[PDB]
């Protein structure tokens, strides 16, 4: 039960590193939705030269 | 950029 | 119109 307790603690600590590395990549998807708003700033720039 | 060329 | 276009393309 202590070899087993050393196993499931390591697997849960590895899963804890997942759940906080996923969130720092969810905070990266919140930047890819700004690379969207910059690709729409290129739509608005080609629409500025359109309108002008 | 095609609406620029087309509407010009 | 060209210079302000190239400033927004920049």
């Amino acid at each position: 039960a202590k070899q087993e307790s050393t196993e499931y603690r390591r697997q849960v600590q590895s899963l804890t590193c997942e759940v906080d590395a996923l969130k720092g990549t969810n905070e990266s998807l919140e930047r890819q939705m700004r690379e969207m708003e910059e690709n729409f700033a290129v739509e608005a720039a080609n629409y500025q030269d359109t309108i002008g | 950029r095609l609406q620029d060329e087309i509407q010009n | 119109a060209n210079r302000n276009n190239d400033a927004l393309r920049q």
